[PDB]
RNA sequence: AACGAUAAAAGAAGUGAGAAUCUUCUUCGCCGUAAGGACAAGGGUUCCUGGGGAAGGGUCGUCCGCCCAGGGAAAGUCGGGACCUAAGGUGAGGCCGAACGGCGCAGCCGAUGGACAGCAGGUCAAGAUUCCUGCACCGAUCAUGUGGAGUGAUGGAGGGACGCAUUACGCUAUCCAAUGCCAAGCUAUGGCUAUGCUGGUUGGUACGCUCAAGGGCGAUCGGGUCAGAAAAUCUACCGGUCACAUGCCUCAGACGUAUCGGGAGCUUCCUCGGAAGCGAAGUUGGAAACGCGACGGUGCCAAGAAAAGCUUCUAAACGUUGAAACAUGAUUGCCCGUACCGCAAACCGACACAGGUGUCCGAGUGUCAAUGCACUAAGGCGCGCGAGAGAACCCUCGUUAAGGAACUUUGCAAUCUCACCCCGUAACUUCGGAAGAAGGGGUCCCCACGCUUCGCGUGGGGCGCAGUGAAUAGGCCCAGGCGACUGUUUACCAAAAUCACAGCACUCUGCCAACACGAACAGUGGACGUAUAGGGUGUGACGCCUGCCCGGUGCCGGAAGGUCAAGUGGAGCGGUGCAAGCUGCGAAAUGAAGCCCCGGUGAACGGCGGCCGUAACUAUAACGGUCCUAAGGUAGCGAAAUUCCUUGUCGGGUAAGUUCCGACCUGCACGAAAGGCGUAACGAUCUGGGCGCUGUCUCAACGAGGGACUCGGUGAAAUUGAAUUGGCUGUAAAGAUGCGGCCUACCCGUAGCAGGACGAAAAGACCCCGUGGAGCUUUACUAUAGUCUGGCAUUGGGAU
RNA sequence: CCCCCGUGACAGGGGGCGGAGGACCGAACCGGUGCCUGCUGAAACAGUCUCGGAUGAGUUGUGUUUAGGAGUGAAAAGCU
RNA sequence: GAAACGAUGACUGAAUCCGCGCGGACCACCGCGCAAGGCUAAAUACUCCCAGUGACCGAUAGCGCAUAGUACCGUGAGGG
């Protein structure tokens, strides 16, 4: 499930590590490995944009095409499921029956070796690429367009579902993961099941070197810098805030609601996420 | 301990050279008010 | 004053105008995981020869890294380019932007990497996988042949192609042993006369049915069109079929044989010492890599670059009587870099400077091992002032009678302790730990005996004060405060209680995501991530927990109404000309968000408090406690990092305790994630006590080394009105050597002291002043990026 | 992983074997904990002795990117 | 400010002769004028350079220089 350990040495408690006892254990298909460098955070003006962000272990993409419709009407077979390290979640390895290896993303439960379809025409066992209509009321599903084609952006951190409460017009109602309603395009795309691993929200990382081997340099409290370098710098003691808590660009955190108020998106949710 | 000044020829002529110092505006410039001062020292690239 | 580390020098010989310093010789002293050797970066002729001596050299110099002149550096195979790509930099068209310009796909540049054909020896005063000798390899073009029909890209696939840690067998380097083999001479000083002493003991290439651990490894037929634009002897899926052990395959390496070298020395000539010829052996035994066999095995989560060369298919295309492939001969071999210094006197430090500088090699003995310590080898030095003295004082070190923390701000400093083995080992605990707790005992030399060795147990003997005999080598414990922990921090006065952290918590965010850089509808990070994700904020393992106040501020939500800008609408007012008329001004209603207003919200901002009376002179050590704002402290803690009164009161320890520990509660002024109270473990943190040890101390002494002092050599500094510069009392701008009076005092210097010269150093950094400055702060003022918001333009048809 | 020992509602307990770790002692390397010396230094920040990490959040070479109200900062207004 | 006029950023974009524009709000009168198309020597400014002069300097003057942007400092710009 996840595994411990012994308390050998004072970090060697509270951590916890992944259950990869069901990994198909091969080196990543070459045709597929792309090469991903790290971005300090810096963009192409060499200023850190987003703050916090640094090395940690040399990574590579695995091309996951999220439209399968570019092989739908076809089957292909399962073949392994092994570990992307920048995804939260397990992939799984597409042997397609005309020759043709992919990489997909991998949901919960789907052995090694199921053969899965794709296509209007598929069943709805999980790993199928299904239109969000012809998927049943009240179904498990993971993958979700904002329109054909485009791509899956929605449901694929470790075990997500997006789940439909059901037709309507040619948009789709969807429950997301985060508890929000959303219309979908009924010729939106969808792969039945929940993202799995799951196990992974709860392993405790245990020790600083844990966050750095995933390159996340070290957070900074405000409150112990200065005047001269953000907001809720100074004071002479561990000093409260004296003013209402702020970003370092001064715009209020807790409890100020952010997203653009005019916007296209703003008839496609039902309800929000609360 | 330790000094300011670890010569590196590569960087040296990169950084303050002539390619690099015509490669900008304020390099054509500081070129020719230079010139002007009669440098016989134009520039790092004629070290 | 200093001559730049206390690694150390002597005598002889020589040279010269002159020598402690330069050159020979013989010793001595220091380095020896270096203070040796080889590179890179940097420097630039510092290299070698011959010469010079002004200045550079911390003295001297006849000498030099300085001066002069002349020489020296050689590559198809090393390194870079003629090949490749990473980050990054670029970049026609392309996307943007007051200008200059900012982006940006393919392509291109970019080694720190991929790729890649040569090794062994010899020698100039000075080069060396270059030159020379010996035997190789690679590409290229031609020719005679085997030719005798296919060649195989600007696209396809394969391959190149990669992590950390641990580890099995084989082996090389390379080092040790010896009555192995070879060579050399000798008898020392009592002995040895060799079974002693010293030295050397295989490098390349070729073959060879010789030995060999290790390592990679399948194959062929067919189907599916729909996979790689298409093609397709290929590559990928599906299926069938094939003697599991394996053989197929490779050969690090060793053994043999041969050949080319090299080899201790030996000889011969001879000119501050070299030129030239010659040449013996080649053994058994053991150790052994971070190297090779190798892209081996296993385990692990943090999941481990790209591209060309390369290998395979096909497309066009010209060929299919000259297509590839091959053997051999010819022939060809571009471009820069190669000297020398390169852990330093030659680079960076202004210096021939106790600093800084990245990778490799780095022998032996002793030592559990080792790049550790002592001593050494090869090699490299004695660090470019010397000599004597043997006071104070100063630095670094030894020893110490009696005592043993009496020192003191504090055991600061310094001693104790010290390795390996065997006995043994506490509260407490998160069951890992504390823990090397504590505390003991052993350790050397010989002989016999056993055992798995170099080795070790056992038994008996031996010696010295002592046997990790020299060097490298933990003092320990009890009890608190703070943080949990490993980590981080103020380059050059603060290393912690800071900060980070794993953990938890509030919110924000549904993708052209928030958020952030931005001339900007560009492009970028966020992220090739998707709510088990991302941002921001706060607390800071873990454990039991985290209460009371929504009135003010903030935030979320609400809507009746109060409202509010431009714009919409203009009744009415007036200026004017005779005038149609032009026009100045402008009211109603309508009208955006936002504020007023209603409620919700604390792991948002915050809040969780005022007071009552005492005999006397306008007063001091003390009182028990009812309690106005929205509420007025729940647990736990409490004289604390928080305590005003203050050395609070009591207890412990002490002979004696403002400190410390426990309790007490009257908390000036603890309190729950600005966390509350705990807690094992961790700590160059902080605080008190102990045991041990000690010159920290009583109280210092003797000794040593480097200074200080003397002599010869070179010779600074900050300061400086000018001085021919006493003391006491007094006076003076109030601290007088200079004025008064009185005392005292012959001229000069040397080593020493630090009272004075308000001594030197920086126009005081505290304080006041300046309508001086800069940083920072907010509900001080004003704008303003940004951002919300109505109208207007992009901006269109329609249905009701 | 492998054996024997254990069955009160109980994860367990011994032995083998294994090689884990922001484990430990400790050179190189990285850092500066205390004292003294140095303060017209040997050096504009160091020397000796002592001390901290020493497979990890480690150390370092090379090419390269970010800058001035800007960068960068395990936060000192430090560093540029 | 009584704000004329030009001038443009965004919205609007009239008359062409019995017409258009101005005369410092605005109106009549009465005057000066031809927007929406272009070129144009001359006088004027400067002085790296050439020459002539001087109640300008003569070696701390005069340019920084009797010459040198060199020596020297600076990673650089730059100082000199
Ligand atoms: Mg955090
Ligand atoms: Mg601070
Ligand atoms: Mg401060
Ligand atoms: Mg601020
Ligand atoms: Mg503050
Ligand atoms: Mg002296
Ligand atoms: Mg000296
Ligand atoms: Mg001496
Ligand atoms: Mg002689
Ligand atoms: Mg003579
Ligand atoms: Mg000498
Ligand atoms: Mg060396
Ligand atoms: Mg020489
Ligand atoms: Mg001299
Ligand atoms: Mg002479
Ligand atoms: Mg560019
Ligand atoms: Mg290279
Ligand atoms: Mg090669
Ligand atoms: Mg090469
Ligand atoms: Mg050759
Ligand atoms: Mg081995
Ligand atoms: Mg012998
Ligand atoms: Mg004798
Ligand atoms: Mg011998
Ligand atoms: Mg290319
Ligand atoms: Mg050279
Ligand atoms: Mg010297
Ligand atoms: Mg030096
Ligand atoms: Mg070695
Ligand atoms: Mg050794
Ligand atoms: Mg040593
Ligand atoms: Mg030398
Ligand atoms: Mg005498
Ligand atoms: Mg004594
Ligand atoms: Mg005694
Ligand atoms: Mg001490
Ligand atoms: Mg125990
Ligand atoms: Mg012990
Ligand atoms: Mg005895
Ligand atoms: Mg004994
Ligand atoms: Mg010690
Ligand atoms: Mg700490
Ligand atoms: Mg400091
Ligand atoms: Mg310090
Ligand atoms: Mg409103
Ligand atoms: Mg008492
Ligand atoms: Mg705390
Ligand atoms: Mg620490
Ligand atoms: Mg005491
Ligand atoms: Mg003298
Ligand atoms: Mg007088
Ligand atoms: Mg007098
Ligand atoms: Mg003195
Ligand atoms: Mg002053
Ligand atoms: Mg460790
Ligand atoms: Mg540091
Ligand atoms: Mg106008
Ligand atoms: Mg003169
Ligand atoms: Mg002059």
């Amino acid at each position: 499930a996840v595994k411990k350990y012994k308390p050998y040495t004072p970090s060697r408690r509270q951590m916890t590590t992944a259950d990869f006892s069901g990994l198909a254990k091969k080196r990543p298909e070459k045709a597929l490995t792309e090469a991903l460098p790290k971005t300090g955070g810096r963009n192409n003006r060499g200023r850190i944009t987003s703050r916090f962000i640094g090395g940690g272990h040399k990574r590579l993409y695995r091309i996951i095409d999220f439209k399968r419709r570019d092989k739908s009407g076809v089957n292909a077979k399962v073949a392994a499921i092994e570990y992307d390290p920048n995804r939260s979640a397990r992939i799984a390895l597409l042997h397609y029956a005309d020759g043709e290896k992919r990489y997909i993303l991998a949901p919960e439960g789907l052995t090694v070796g199921a053969t899965v379809n794709a296509g209007p025409e598929a069943e709805p066992k999980l790993g199928n690429a299904l239109p969000l209509r012809f998927v049943p009321v009240g179904a498990v599903v993971h993958a979700l367009e904002l329109v054909p084609g485009k791509g899956a952006q929605l449901a694929r951190s470790a075990g997500t579902s997006v789940q439909v409460q059901g037709k309507e017009s040619d948009y789709v109602i969807v429950r997301l993961p985060s508890g929000e309603l959303r219309r979908v395009h009924s010729e939106c795309y969808a792969t039945i099941g929940a993202v799995g691993n799951a196990e992974h929200k709860n392993i405790v990382l245990g020790k600083a070197g844990r966050s750095r081997w995933l390159g996340r340099k070290p957070h900074q409290r405000g409150s112990a810098m200065n005047p001269v370098d953000h907001p809720h710098g100074g004071g002479e003691g561990r000093t409260g805030a004296g003013r209402v808590p702020v970003t370092p660009w001064g715009k209020p955190t807790k409890g100020l609601k952010t997203r653009r108020k005019r916007k296209t998106s703003d008839r496609f949710l039902v309800t929000r996420r609360k | 301990m330790k000094r300011t000044y670890q010569p590196n020829n590569r960087k040296r002529a990169k950084t303050h050279g002539f390619r690099a110092r015509m490669k900008t505006k304020s390099g054509r410039n500081i070129l020719a008010r230079r010139r002007a001062k009669g440098r016989h020292q134009l520039t790092v690239s004629d070290e």
